[PDB]
């Protein structure tokens, strides 16, 4: 989640992503564990020869047939842990994720109490305001000579210099509110 | 270590109801306090037969008092 | 692999979020604020009671029950009468 | 009403007492782990297979046989006589995979 | 209309080609990928076509500016995304090829409905005779006529 | 928390070794069975039979059924 | 228990030291798997696989082409659970 | 409160065991208790009568002719 | 569910009786005289047990019984046990006697197969 | 045997006591998940005196407490029988509930929402009950439709997940 | 009938005379008394209407609405108060007055006994209407909201004009009660055939039907929360209130002249029930969820059976009242997120606890959960729409579902999905905008209590 999607997929991002959906839908298969760690070593075989290919597209004729043996011999109910897609607690504790810009329209009463809190929040704010200036315009001085241009974000490169666009992966909603 | 947990501002949907439930419960309970001593003390009436000839008011065809004293004052 | 730069941008807004999460604890004294069964069981009841017993039972066909069951050889109270028995039937054969 | 409602606390035990696993596939051997809610699963499973001397042998074996007796579809017969036995499978299922195997859950056991 | 301008919001099917290339701009798009809706008048005008391909297989681990309906700031939003929405229709790979699966569900649901059908026809039923119920089949008592008696139905032994 | 030696696990001793030994008739190594060790490693070593799990207990609750038929 | 960094950082080594290819005896945060324990890129993708399961949630690809000094798996996994 | 373990078999309390043992080792003295008392689960008490006995003059089955 | 299902529906046929209208001879076919089934208990009785209407079998007069030592022995509900092997019994001795009437009126429709083919 | 027609009205007012408890302030000062978890207690209590009544002889009491509409020909009233079916599910059902409410506490700990959610679960059960014993079927549709609204309440009850909302 | 018509003339003075600052809690305050006097036409203890006098009349069928009017200004003007509040001092004074002449007119519309009583001022409504709309419309579009709203009503409303000097002539009075109490039996002619139609149009036309109910989307779309409110609430019942009335005579006709009214309604019931299921605009939904459970009214005031009526009568006071709630509370989140669209704010309960128990109880409404007037009213137009034909309930049967399904999307989307990240930020809620909805749903929770007194004349 927190990294850029690259454009293009190369060949070799896709092989070895196919040795984690392969391997991870071949638990699903094998319940047990010794089974497992048994017909899993002989996967790696499989990916292991056909490793040197060198004729690109022979490599890209072994892939594409990889890859449809697997959705024919793939598990319908697999092993996807919580906390990730589709499975449960994905989404489940972000009823409890509010936003925290949400604190500053709280009543003098509120925030009368948990006094030190709003202490420290009043520094960061103070931080975000103060670097906008040098961000936007580092975000900028550094723009793509050319229209290519990836999501990446460039980090700090000089003191003082709050590496960039940064409000909001810091300061984020904790992950399980609770 | 106890951590802050960031929650909408709760008092606005809080200040709300300290206010209805109290305006509410400002006349409600004078009215509940009438409703029960009235239907306590002096009660619903009983039916009867008209008289021979009392031609009964309008207020006296009613059977709960205030329900009555409306009808024999206003209406 | 971490582009050279990509792993000072996740070097530095690491640091930042540890400090946030640091500031979000609280301080101490952070939040500064400025047999009873018998009550609802029994106080509830005597209520229910005083409204089943002086309007439904009062009012017309509020509360109907079905008859008694029963059984030959068993005396009605209310009546006196005393239901005849049964037949001897000495099937037996269990 | 008493054993569905056992088995799906019981497995509110075992998952809320495993990292939040809701999958057979991770959670095993609870039987020496947990046996308080062990006991209390395979209790529920011959409850739901029909133990004899139980709750559900009371009341199912009286419909089962029930329909062994009556005039009934014979297709509907003997779907429901395998649906016990399937009723039993999964039961099975069910306490193999989660109580009677190797563990499989995370590492770190709480 | 908080900065909007005309040519900023949608227009007519784009019929040279020069609009074609600058309807593209205003969607955001690359010129090559706007391909408007079919031009038979029934409303969509200019808005692109986008692959009917529901958010549901949108990467769900990537950071989508609107969150929940998984689509980014600025990209051309899908005519109908308010049924492709991850909380209705669905258009994710399945496994098993779609034919496959009516056939089969449906060839379950035949087979059944047809093998009760084989079970109507040949019942089962135990070696016992009817039930016998006293007086004349309760003929009062299943409320009948007190008055008109029935034509008596006895019962005998063995 | 402190955490047992690395070293304690082997795979000998446990259905992992015999994964071993054919995995190796291949000539495949088999590297991360030692991480899988833990499983069967101990306590939960013991085979685990599914009449155990039924009849658990059934050696007191039979205990007990005797003295009770016998008052 | 909630984890501590310190914790995370001897739980990923240690699932390590469990792997035969790497030696037990150098693998040393900040000892990239494949420059300097010179694992190959297929190893990489179960190294991770190990982690995931050892903290049971799912590193994803693109964030997971990436985890490579046996650190940045340290304070991956810890930056995702919200540890401080 | 317990510890958490790693890679170990989780310390057990005295009553997690003997709550466990009491709650299955009661369901095996009600089901011993009453199959000795009643035993009907097999046979019920009634025994089937076999219908291919009975003698042609207990059904009134007339002399053929 | 026993073989007479096979008898009827595999195999053979037209023996085998039909479910429904088993009592389809003359009461007598071949019977010479025989005296119809007795209930115990009154039509009242029953009324008044408020036995429900299916209940009111032959057997109805060992139900009243059951009933009459379940509502008596109130907080014992394990000591009307007699009562109730009584009842079924009854029961059974009924159950039989429709297994009984059954067989006959297969029997006796398998008289006229036979006596069919003294027919020609 | 008013004993008996007042147990049956009285359950479901003692099980309606946590539901204006929150209404009011009240609840912040006392424990909601404790103080539901012993009402449904004594409310499985006071549904077992019907069910010893109903063993002794058997009697179906039908009650009708308050008129609603007349409505000309067809009068509406809210009617709750005590058949054999009605007092039975009752007892079984509070038992079940007084199990998952003491399964809930510890359950949902560390929910920041617990007292709602031991809400909507009494609310559920008295819509429940509402639907096993109804004379009339309009009350039949109240507890029929009113069990499904709290199900949908309670099947997403955690709201942000899109699965629970589907 | 001039304690509840007088009082209200006397609120003109008051929002006119009274300080700039005071002008909001004069009038607000003074209204809600004009509704307790307004209570007092309740007191029915006998058969007899009430014909207060030669004009004025409140039978069962009026009295439950003309309280409903006199209730919502004091509602109209609280909900109004924050649009309308960066006004001149002479723009607020005018619409504070534009919103009391609404029910000053429909309080007499309502309450009145000659049928062109009611035509005048039936028609008169519009021009408060169309300067609620048209003047104080945010969008670009309400000129053109302003013209189909007029136009509509008005080439419906002249054919009624023709349509009552003709009963006049051929009866001679307009007067109701008399009306009623006369042989006026249509004889089935070609013409009477035309009569009817006249009649029934223009009422059908306000009370939107499957063929002509464009203009109700289109009309509070753009209107003010206050013009929105009083279209549904007041406005569209004036439609149901007239066909309730007009039907007395025309009785012979409508027994074969409505098929193809009640066919346009109950198939429109299907498909305006399904378009509510993917409209974008939180607001245009909710009037299409207006149009569909109106045509189940217009469906039951010609089927004409007693239950029909009081079925209407119930559901309409109800729906009325719903509506308004949901308009409100779409207002509210309209002004916060400045868009009406729904996808946007994905979350609020998150955000803002409260509003959305409004917004449950209000979506419950909307759907017929039981111990509501709201479900009793569909009801019982089920039952005699059945009773007319069995197969009715198959269309009654998809609209029911239609309707769960959008009355819960409203919630799931709106109220429910992961919050917005940062919209503008949402101010936390006031207490006006929340006692606005208790003001709409504590009277829905105190009618069901004693459905009777909305039971209809039937
Ligand atoms: C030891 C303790 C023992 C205690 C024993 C009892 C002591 C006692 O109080 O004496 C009883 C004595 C009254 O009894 P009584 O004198 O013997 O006779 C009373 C009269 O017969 C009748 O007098 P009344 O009717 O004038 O007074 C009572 C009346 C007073 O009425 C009012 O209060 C009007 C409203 C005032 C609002 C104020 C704010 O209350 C009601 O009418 C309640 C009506 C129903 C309310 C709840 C809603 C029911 C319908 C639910 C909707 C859904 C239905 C679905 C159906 C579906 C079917 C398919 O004192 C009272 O209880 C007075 C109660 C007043 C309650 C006012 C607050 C109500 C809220
Ligand atoms: C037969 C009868 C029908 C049976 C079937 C009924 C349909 C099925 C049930 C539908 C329930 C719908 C629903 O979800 O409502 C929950 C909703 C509470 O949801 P929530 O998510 O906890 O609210 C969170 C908010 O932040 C607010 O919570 P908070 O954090 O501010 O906590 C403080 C508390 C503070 O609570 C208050 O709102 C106090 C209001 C006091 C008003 C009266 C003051 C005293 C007047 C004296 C005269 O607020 C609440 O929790 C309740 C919010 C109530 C909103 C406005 C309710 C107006 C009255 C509703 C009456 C319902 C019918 C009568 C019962 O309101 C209810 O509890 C309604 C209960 C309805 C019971 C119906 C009858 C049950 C069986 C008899
Ligand atoms: C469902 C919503 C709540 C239903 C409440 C039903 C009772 C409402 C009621 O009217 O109670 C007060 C009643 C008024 O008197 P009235 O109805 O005129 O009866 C006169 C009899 N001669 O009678 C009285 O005023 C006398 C005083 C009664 C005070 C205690 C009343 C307790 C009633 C508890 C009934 C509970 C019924 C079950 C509720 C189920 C809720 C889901
Ligand atoms: C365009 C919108 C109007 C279309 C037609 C609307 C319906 C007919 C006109 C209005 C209603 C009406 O009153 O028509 C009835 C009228 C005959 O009146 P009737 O009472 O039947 O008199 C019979 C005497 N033996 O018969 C007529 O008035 C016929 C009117 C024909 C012209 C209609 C308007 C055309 C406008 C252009
Ligand atoms: C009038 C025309 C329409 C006008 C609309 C706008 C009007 C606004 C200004 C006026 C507001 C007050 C006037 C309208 C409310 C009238 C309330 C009322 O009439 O209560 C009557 C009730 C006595 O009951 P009664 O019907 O006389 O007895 C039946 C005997 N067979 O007396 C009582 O019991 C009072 C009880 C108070 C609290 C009752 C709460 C009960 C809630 C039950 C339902 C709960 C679930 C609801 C679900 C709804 C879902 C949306
Ligand atoms: C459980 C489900 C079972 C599914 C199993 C599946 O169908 C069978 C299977 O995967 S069949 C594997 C064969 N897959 C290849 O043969 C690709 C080889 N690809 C290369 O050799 C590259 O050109 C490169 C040189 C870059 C490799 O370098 P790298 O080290 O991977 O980075």
């Amino acid at each position: 989640a927190f990294c850029a999607p690259p454009a293009y997929l190369t060949h070799q991002q896709k092989v070895l992503r196919l040795y984690k959906r392969a391997l991870r839908h071949l638990e699903s298969w094998c319940i047990h564990r010794d089974k497992y760690r048994y017909f899993a070593c002989l996967m790696r075989a499989r990916f292991e020869e056909h490793k040197n290919e060198k004729d690109m597209m022979r490599a890209t004729q072994l892939l594409r047939e990889a890859e449809e043996e697997f959705w024919q011999n793939q598990h319908p109910q697999p092993y996807i842990f919580p906390d990730s897609p589709g499975g449960t607690s994905f989404e489940r504790y972000e009823c409890y994720k509010v936003p925290e810009w949400c604190l500053d329209y709280w009543h003098p009463s509120e925030k009368a109490m948990y006094p030190d809190y709003f202490s420290k929040r009043e520094q960061w704010k103070k931080l975000r305001m103060e670097s906008w200036d040098r961000e936007v315009k580092q975000l900028q001085e550094e723009t793509s000579p050319d229209g290519i241009m990836t999501e990446a974000l460039p980090p700090a490169r000089r003191e003082g210099d709050l590496p960039p666009l940064w409000w909001h992966i810091v300061t984020r909603p904790r992950e399980r509110p609770t | 270590k106890r951590l802050f947990v960031v929650k909408p501002s709760l008092y606005y949907d809080a200040r709300f109801l300290r206010l209805m439930k109290f305006y509410l419960m400002l006349t409600g309970i004078p009215v509940i306090i009438g409703i029960t001593l009235v239907n306590i003390f002096i009660g619903e009436a009983e039916l009867a037969e008209i008289p021979e000839g009392y031609i009964p008011e309008h207020w006296e065809y009613y059977k709960h008092p205030i329900s009555r004293w409306i009808a024999r004052n206003f209406y | 692999g971490y582009t050279p730069d990509e792993k000072l941008r996740l070097q530095q807004l690491r640091e930042l979020r540890r400090r946030w999460l640091k500031d979000q604890e609280l301080s101490p004294r952070e939040p500064v604020l400025p047999l009873f069964a018998v009550s609802h069981v029994l106080i509830p009841m005597w209520f229910v009671h005083y409204y089943v017993k002086y309007h439904m039972a009062t009012k017309p066909y509020t509360i109907v029950s079905s008859k008694p069951r029963i059984f030959p050889g068993d005396t009605i109270l209310e009546t006196g009468e005393v239901i005849p028995p049964m037949r001897d039937f000495p099937d037996q054969h269990h | 009403a008493f054993f569905k409602a056992m088995l799906f606390m019981c497995s509110g035990s075992i998952i809320h007492s495993l990292a939040d696993e809701q999958d057979i596939r991770k959670m095993g051997n609870i039987t020496k782990i947990m046996p308080f809610t062990s006991s209390c699963l395979v209790i529920g499973s011959l409850a739901l297979t029909g133990m004899p001397f139980l709750t559900g042998f009371y009341s199912k074996d009286l419909i089962i046989e029930a329909i062994n007796t009556c005039n009934t579809n014979a297709w509907a017969l003997l779907i429901t006589l395998i649906a016990t036995s399937m009723t039993a499978m999964y039961s099975m299922r069910i306490i193999y995979f989660v109580t009677m195997t190797k563990p499989r859950f995370p590492p770190l056991i709480s | 209309a908080f900065h909007m301008t005309k040519d900023m919001l949608p227009g007519s099917y784009p019929r040279t080609p020069e609009e074609r290339a600058a309807a593209a701009k205003k969607y955001n798009m690359r010129v090559e990928d706007y391909e408007p809706y079919p031009d038979d008048g029934m409303g969509y005008g200019d808005y692109p076509m986008l692959p009917n391909r529901s958010q549901h297989e949108r990467d769900p681990w990537y950071q989508w500016d609107h969150s929940e309906l998984r689509m980014n700031w600025g990209e051309p939003i899908h005519w109908d995304l308010d049924m492709y929405i991850r909380n209705r229709v669905d258009t994710s790979p399945t496994p098993v090829s779609w034919d496959v699966m009516c056939k089969h569900l449906f060839g379950f649901v035949a087979f059944m409905v047809f093998m009760f059908w084989v079970g109507h026809v040949f019942p089962s039923y135990q070696p016992v005779g009817p039930k016998q119920y006293p007086y004349n089949n309760l003929y009062l008592e299943r409320g009948g006529d007190p008055t008109k008696e029935p034509e008596p139905v006895v019962h005998y032994d063995i | 928390m402190e955490l047992p030696d690395y070293r304690q696990w082997k795979i000998e001793g446990t259905p992992l070794e015999t994964v071993q030994k054919k995995l190796a008739a291949r000539g495949l190594r088999d590297p991360w069975a030692r991480n899988e060790a833990w499983r069967y490693m101990g306590g939960f070593a013991g085979n685990i039979t599914f009449p155990s799990v039924i009849l658990k207990g059934f050696k007191w609750g039979f205990a007990a059924f005797v003295v009770a038929l016998g008052a | 228990p909630p984890l501590t960094l310190d914790g995370i950082k001897d739980r990923v080594l240690y699932v390590l030291k469990l792997y035969d290819k790497i030696d037990p005896e150098k693998l040393s945060v900040n000892s990239h798997f494949m420059k300097d324990l010179g694992l190959d890129s297929l190893d990489q993708v179960e190294i991770i696989m190990a982690m995931e399961d050892e903290f049971g949630f799912e590193i994803p690809d693109i964030d997971a082409e990436k985890l490579m000094c046996p650190q940045e798996i340290v304070d991956y996994i810890a930056d995702k659970k919200d540890v401080y | 409160h317990i510890q958490p373990r790693y890679r170990e078999f989780p310390q057990l309390t005295r009553s997690q065991v003997i709550q466990g043992e009491f709650l299955s080792s009661l369901m095996w003295f009600w089901i011993l208790w009453r199959f000795w008392h009643d035993s009907d689960a097999v046979l019920g008490h009634f025994s089937y009568p076999d219908p291919s006995q009975w003698t042609d003059e207990e059904l009134g089955i007339p002399p053929d002719d | 569910m026993g073989a007479h299902l096979t008898r009827r529906y595999l195999w053979d046929a037209s023996v085998e009786p039909d479910p429904e209208k088993i009592p389809s001879f003359p009461p007598d076919l071949g019977f010479p005289e025989r005296k119809e089934r007795v209930m115990v208990a009154t039509q009242q009785e029953m009324m008044d047990a408020q036995l429900t209407l299916q209940q009111r079998d032959y057997c109805a007069h060992y139900l009243i019984r059951l009933l009459k030592c379940k509502r008596d022995s109130f907080p014992n509900f394990l000591a009307c046990k007699h009562e109730q092997h009584d009842w079924d019994y009854c029961e059974h001795l009924d159950y039989v006697k429709r297994m009984k009437e059954f067989e006959r009126e297969r029997r006796l429709l398998q008289r006229k197969k036979r006596r069919a083919l003294k027919e020609a | 045997m008013n004993i008996f027609t007042t147990s049956i009205l009285l359950i479901f007012i003692l099980l309606l006591s946590p539901i204006l408890i929150s209404m009011s302030n009240l609840i912040k000062h006392i424990n909601f998940p404790l103080y539901t978890t012993t009402s449904i207690k004594f409310s499985f209590i006071i549904s077992l005196l019907p069910l010893l009544m109903f063993f002794h002889n058997n009697m179906e009491y039908m009650i009708t407490t308050w008129h609603w509409v007349t409505m000309n020909s067809m009068e509406l009233k809210m009617s709750f029988k005590t058949d054999f079916f009605s007092i039975l599910f009752t007892s079984v059902a509070l038992f079940v509930t007084w199990s998952i409410m003491q399964f809930s506490s510890w359950y949902m700990h560390s929910d920041p929402n617990i007292n709602r959610f031991i809400k909507y679960l009494t609310l559920f059960l008295i819509t429940m009950l509402i639907l096993t014993s109804a004379n009339n079927m309009f009350q039949l549709f109240i507890g029929w439709e009113g069990v499904g609204i709290m199900s949908f309440l309670l099947i997403g009850w955690w709201y942000g997940r899109t699965d629970a909302n589907t | 009938m001039l304690k509840i018509i007088l009082p209200s003339l006397m609120l003109l003075p008051l929002t006119w005379l009274s300080s700039p600052k005071k002008t909001w809690t004069n009038v607000t305050s003074y209204s809600f008394l004009i509704s307790l006097t307004s209570l007092t036409l309740l007191w029915q203890t006998d058969e007899n209407y009430k014909n207060f006098s030669n004009m004025f009349s409140s039978d069962p069928l009026s009295t439950p609405l003309i309280i409903l009017t006199a209730w919502l200004l004091p509602l109209m003007l609280m909900a109004s108060q924050n649009h309308l509040k960066k006004d001149n001092n002479v723009l607020q004074k005018l619409y504070i007055s534009m919103l009391i002449s609404l029910q000053i007119l429909l309080i007499m519309t309502f309450s009145a006994t000659e049928l062109i009583m009611f035509y005048i001022l039936f028609e008169a409504t519009l021009i408060p209407t169309l300067i609620i709309i048209t003047r104080w419309g945010n969008q670009t579009e309400r000129l053109n909201a302003g013209i189909y709203f007029l136009f509509y009503t008005l080439i419906g409303s002249i054919p009624l004009l023709i349509a009552l000097i003709l009963i006049q002539n051929h009866v001679g009075t307009l007067n109701l009660m008399i009306l009623s109490f006369t042989t006026h039996t249509l004889d089935a002619s070609w013409s009477n055939n035309l009569l009817w139609l006249a009649c029934m149009m223009a009422f059908l036309i306000k009370m939107p039907l499957y063929g002509v109910h464009l203009w109700l989307p289109k009309a509070h779309v753009e209107a003010p929360i206050a013009g929105s409110m009083i279209l549904a609430a007041i406005l569209l019942k004036l439609g149901s209130y007239g066909m309730i009335r007009i039907s007395i005579i025309l009785d012979p006709l409508t027994k074969y002249m409505a098929y193809p009214f009640i066919l346009l309604s109950l198939w429109g019931m299907i498909m305006t029930s399904s378009i509510c299921l993917r409209q974008t605009d939180l607001k245009s939904l909710i009037a299409y969820s207006s149009v569909s459970h109106m045509a189940l009214v217009i469906a039951s005031i010609m089927i004409q059976t007693p239950w029909s009526f009081m079925g209407a009568t119930m559901l309409m006071i109800a729906h009325g009242l719903t509506s308004s709630l949901l308009f409100c509370l779409a207002n509210s989140n309209y002004e916060r997120i400045h868009s009406r669209t729904m996808i946007m704010a994905r979350g609020l309960q998150m955000v803002f606890p409260l509003m959305a128990t409004w917004w449950l109880m209000a979506s419950l409404a909307n759907l017929a959960l039981p111990p509501s007037i709201n479900l009793m009213g569909e009801l019982f137009i089920t039952m005699s729409l059945f009773s007319w034909s069995n197969f009715t309930i198959i269309l009654m049967g998809i609209n029911i579902i239609i309707t769960g399904m959008y009355s819960m999307y409203m919630i799931i989307t709106t109220q429910r999905g992961k919050l917005t990240n940062h919209m503008i930020n949402l101010q936390p809620s006031h207490t006006r905008e929340l006692t606005l909805m208790a003001l709409h749903m504590i009277p829905l929770i105190l009618l069901t209590t004693s459905p009777k007194l909305i039971t209809g004349l039937t």
